[PDB]
């Protein structure tokens, strides 16, 4: 029985510019077993239309998901992700930072 | 140059849950174009990729009646592997598998590979041969004792140097402006101050494909992979990859790293100064 | 596309 907590790395499709379209992603990655729930949040609060790719996994069978929503940054929106998993005693919140 | 496709298959129990879920995808070389999951709100094979998404219905409907049928499968063999290790009832676990194939400049077959975990760890892989197996345990030797005895290797061998490259090879002529052109980096090097001696100096690489890419940082023309911090390559979301790497340097010393970029799409490899 | 044949652990 492997356990392996998640990888999480947060940041955006382009480099972020105010005012200008894009796409958060919070990439998940290194985990084990699969059931792992991941929310992008805005101002602390959950960003509702979050989609993902579909479950796949890596050379050491550990297990990676993208989860992404469009948006558009602003010098004071904060943007964080978090994440839950049979590893983590609470769930696990990383801010992003845009460099 | 070459190009793979291949197969992921994960299958989970949850007993008292309901039967065991089955999610597969599907990739030619680093490019997504499937997906199944059982669990899905209407489970059929989906389109993940252009060059897939005009392949007719019937095409679509063989897929979906063949995952149904996977999936069927791997829940007998999570009942199968309980019994092995005598686990009980209750436990959740994970079945893995990987498979495909490869081919290179002239169409034709390299390599194939077929490989399964259970609950995360190697259980039996087919040898590079496609005719034998390892067994990764005492359990695995009872698939393997099985597997002789039904000669199923000589089922995956036909697939692997086959149907699988024949697949392949139709793939890469109907999606070939996407899958055989690589995407050079975007590069730009950062600087943070970390103290009154230190600083950060970060290499950037953005909109790559295929995701292989190797970047380093430097000191006077020497490696300093020993003292740098690399993220895992990321997915962008829009198909391409990203990764970045960064190094903590003597303030007043940033004049002498360089960050060297290798991939695909260069002709060259990159020297980068902030 | 994917194997059709299938056979358990």
């Amino acid at each position: 029985m492997i356990q392996r907590t998640p990888k999480i790395q947060v940041y955006s499709r382009h480099p972020a510019e105010n005012g200008k379209s894009n796409f958060l992603n919070c990439y998940v990655s290194g985990f084990h077993p699969s059931d792992i729930e991941v929310d992008l949040l805005k101002n602390g609060e959950r960003i509702e239309k979050v989609e993902h790719s579909d479950l796949s996994f890596s050379k050491d069978w550990s297990f990676y998901l993208l989860y992404y929503t469009e948006f558009t940054p602003t010098e004071k929106d904060e943007y964080a992700c978090r994440v839950n998993h049979v590893t983590l005693s609470q769930p696990k919140i990383v801010k992003w930072d845009r460099d | 140059m070459s190009h793979s496709m291949r197969y992921f298959y994960t299958a989970v129990s949850r007993p008292g849950r309901g039967e065991p879920r089955f999610i597969a995808v599907g990739y030619v070389d680093d490019t997504q174009f499937v997906q199944f999951d059982s669990d899905a709100a209407s489970p059929r094979g989906e389109p993940r990729a252009p060059w897939v998404e005009q392949e007719g219905p019937e095409y679509w409907d063989r897929e979906t009646q063949k995952y149904k049928r996977q999936a069927q499968t791997d829940r007998v063999s999570l009942r199968n592997l309980r019994g092995y290790y005598n686990q009980s009832e209750a436990g959740s676990h994970t079945l893995q598998r990987m498979y495909g194939c490869d081919l290179g400049p002239d169409g034709r077959l390299l390599r194939g590979y077929n490989q399964f975990a259970y609950d995360g760890k190697d259980y039996i892989a087919l040898n590079e041969d496609l005719r034998s197996w390892t067994a990764a345990d005492t359990a695995a030797q009872i698939t393997q004792r099985k597997w002789e005895a039904a000669r199923t290797a000589e089922q995956l061998r036909a697939y692997l140097e086959g149907t699988c490259v024949e697949w392949l090879r139709r793939y890469l002529e109907n999606g070939k402006k996407t899958l055989q052109r690589a995407e050079h980096p975007k590069t730009h090097v950062t600087h943070h101050p970390v103290s009154d001696h230190e600083a950060t100096l970060r290499c950037w690489a953005l909109g790559f494909y295929p995701a292989e890419i190797t970047l380093t940082w430097q000191r006077d023309g020497e490696d300093q992979t020993q003292d740098t911090e690399l993220v895992e390559t990321r997915p962008a979301g829009d198909g391409t990859f990203q990764k970045w790497a960064a190094v903590v340097v003597p303030s007043g010393e940033e004049q002498r790293y360089t960050c060297h970029v290798q991939h695909e799409g260069l002709p060259e490899p990159l020297t980068l100064r902030w | 596309g994917i194997l059709g044949f299938v056979f358990t652990l």
